[PDB]
């Protein structure tokens, strides 16, 4: 009796983020042991529709007025299969920049993650109106796994705003295995709570290729380059073995179906990439 | 000698904006006599030429000045010169019905106040130390705008 | 007696509490079309991100996005190719006109000797009215003829252009070129200038490099030049899109150039040319690699 995976897809928005006249909700129940599944639809706790069908999958679509949807009601897709409930819920996505606040949530450095083996995600909140012990920041793991030990920095910026930080330490394995990290900001000003997530980047990986170069210069000093290419999460880390500022590095740019240059003025060009085999590192050298 | 009052108080308005000068009377725009007798002079949909020295009389009463601007943010002000303890209102005003967000006032360089939406300064007890060069930062239609600076000065008098 | 495809995009839904997923799926539903050859192009804000090709049927293509990426308010398109397409963004606010004004290419300026500055106006309301664009020379001398090309954008905004041709000498002798944007919406007129860059110059250094699959990869490190304004191209004159180039970054400045050229071009022979203002001879440094 393999358990079904339940997710809701909705109508997309105008190229200009405008709402459809009518919003379709699609309930995807997929990847379960062929049996008798039934999908109950629940508008804010009350049944709106029912559907029953007998490693397959099934779908059940529910439609909504643009106004009904904007009513910020909470819709629940309730799969009952082999005598056990599964569900997913949704409502109109709350305003993400409430009163204009912004909250950013970093991914770990591929260096921070494999070399230093001490990963940290950081939740940043800017443009806050200055307050005191009003501002609460709260971490949580998607799994439900426990969480403790997090920074809190409520420091005050030049332009009159409050900028709150909270750096949380994260387990490489936990991360690597697709964990999802939630950062939850509450405030007496905000009508609700801001919330940002972050997870291991989806898609197929591909290890890097590296190339240490040089072209001796005219007190004559010689310059060193590196072409780390064809890797498949943008997330990469480059260093020369030497300080992380004695060299410069371009931003990743998609090649022929990414790549980075590294310029070291002064040996070894190390690429710390997630896909890279064996220690999670490719690298080369130049004379 | 009568004095000239402005409603609203702002001696700096936007184009198209109104304002009413209150004071069997004569009016003096730029120096030229206006064709208005009423004690109150009306200004509908301001044009640029509506700028300039104004004054009234029944014994001739001194001048008040009205600037007209077209722009995104106008730092309006109650009075440009005040005497201690008198009311002073500051107002970061935005073009038309347009909405100015993330508004911050600056006095002499420093961040006086910031708020998510628009706000105004109001002092019932104009502190002599308030004299400063003011200006206000805003956000209109997602874009950044700094207001034209405005010098303001209080006067403590024995 | 066929039937075009129906193109719609489904997106990931929110938390019961209206919060965004970590990643955001975009599902492209190409449906109800006569069995043929269909290729799906994925456009991030006018740029290709992914392409597939599948051969009365239906088919699906999926794009995944960082919750950050998504929250960037970029406009993703699904382009089924004759062309059909649907586009979505984070459900939203209006945004006023911005106006940019380019400097001429050091190549456009010395090599091609046919300089052009371009005034760009974006985020216009298509219903706001019509946008007058106006050139003027600091001096006073009349401007030449400005080509005005408009392109109603995918995200609902108007994007007006006006490319003005400019005299090399006029430029070289410190002229200042004004671009003046007027509109019924704007309380005033946008105004952008551009002139020959002040500051001390310094000619570039160049280095053509070569790497060890069986396709080609070629690099170039043009460095230590002293106006950011530089031009890079690879000859053989290979196309300005067959290679990529980094932005200048103070080191002087520097740029990398990446030219992938088939081992078939390895069978004919190349050249990395830097067209820089300070560059000595014909205003060009350059090198090569085997
Ligand atoms: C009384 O005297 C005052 C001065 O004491 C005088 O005020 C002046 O008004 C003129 C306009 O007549 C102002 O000049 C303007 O400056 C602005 C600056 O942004 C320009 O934009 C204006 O040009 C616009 O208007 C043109 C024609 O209307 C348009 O074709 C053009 O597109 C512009 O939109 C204009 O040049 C000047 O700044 C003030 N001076 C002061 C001190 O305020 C007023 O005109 C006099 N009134 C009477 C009735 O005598
Ligand atoms: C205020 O200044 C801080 C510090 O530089 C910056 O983080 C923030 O973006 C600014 N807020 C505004 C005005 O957007
Ligand atoms: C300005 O005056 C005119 C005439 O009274 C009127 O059309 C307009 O609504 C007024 N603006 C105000 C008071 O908001
Ligand atoms: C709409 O698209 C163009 C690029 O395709 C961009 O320049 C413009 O700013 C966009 N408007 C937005 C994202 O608000």
């Amino acid at each position: 009796f393999t358990p079904p995976t339940v997710k809701i897809l909705q109508s997309s928005c105008d190229g200009g983020g405008h709402f459809p006249p009518t919003i379709q909700l699609l309930c995807l129940v997929s990847g379960y042991t062929p049996g008798t599944i039934q999908i109950t639809w629940l508008e804010d706790g009350q049944v709106m529709d029912v559907d029953l069908s007998t490693l397959a999958s099934t779908q059940s679509e529910l439609t909504l007025s643009q106004k009904h949807w904007l009513s910020d009601r909470t819709y629940t897709c309730q799969v009952t299969y082999q005598g056990h409930t599964f569900e997913d819920s949704t409502k109109k996505c709350a305003d993400s920049n409430p009163r204009g606040v912004s909250a950013y949530l970093s991914r770990p450095s591929p260096f921070d993650l494999f070399i230093r083996k001490s990963p940290t995600i950081t939740c940043l909140v800017v443009d806050l109106a200055p307050s005191k012990g009003t501002v609460q920041l709260t971490w949580s793991r998607a799994s439900g796994k426990p969480v403790n030990h997090s920074t809190r920095k409520e420091e005050k910026q030049r332009n009159g705003t409050l900028t709150v930080t909270s750096t949380l330490p994260v387990g490489t394995r936990d991360w690597i295995e697709g964990e999802t990290y939630q950062c939850r900001v509450t405030h007496p000003h905000l009508p609700r709570a801001l919330m940002r997530s972050t997870t291991k980047t989806s898609g197929p990986r591909a290890a890097p290729e590296v190339y240490a170069f040089a072209t001796p210069e005219w007190r004559d000093k010689r310059t060193l380059a590196c072409l780390i290419q064809n890797f498949m999460p943008e997330d990469i880390s480059v260093q020369w073995l030497l300080p992380d500022a004695r060299h410069s590095t371009t931003q990743p740019r998609k090649t022929k179906g990414f790549f980075v240059f590294s310029r070291l003025e002064v040996f070894i060009c190390r690429a710390v990439h997630e896909a890279a085999s064996p220690s999670q590192t490719v690298q080369r050298a130049v004379s | 000698k009568p004095k000239v009052s402005l409603n609203p108080p702002w001696n700096r308005i936007f184009k198209g904006e109104n304002v009413t000068l209150t004071c069997s009377t004569k009016w003096f725009h730029n120096g030229s006599l206006s064709e208005e007798t009423n004690s109150s002079l009306n200004i509908v949909n301001a044009k640029f030429e509506d700028s300039g020295e104004y004054k009234c009389q029944h014994a001739e009463s001194e001048p008040v000045y009205l600037e007209v601007f077209s722009d995104w943010l106008l730092l309006q002000a109650s009075a440009e010169v005040v005497m201690e303890g008198q009311p002073l209102f500051l107002r970061c005003h935005g073009w038309r019905n347009w909405d100015v967000y993330k508004v911050i006032y600056y006095k002499d360089g420093e961040a006086l106040k910031y708020w998510y939406e628009n706000h105004a300064i109001s002092i019932t007890n104009a502190a002599a130390e308030d004299s400063g060069t003011y200006y206000c930062t805003g956000k209109v239609w997602q874009l950044d705008y700094e207001s034209e600076p405005l010098n303001i000065t209080v006067i403590k008098a024995p």
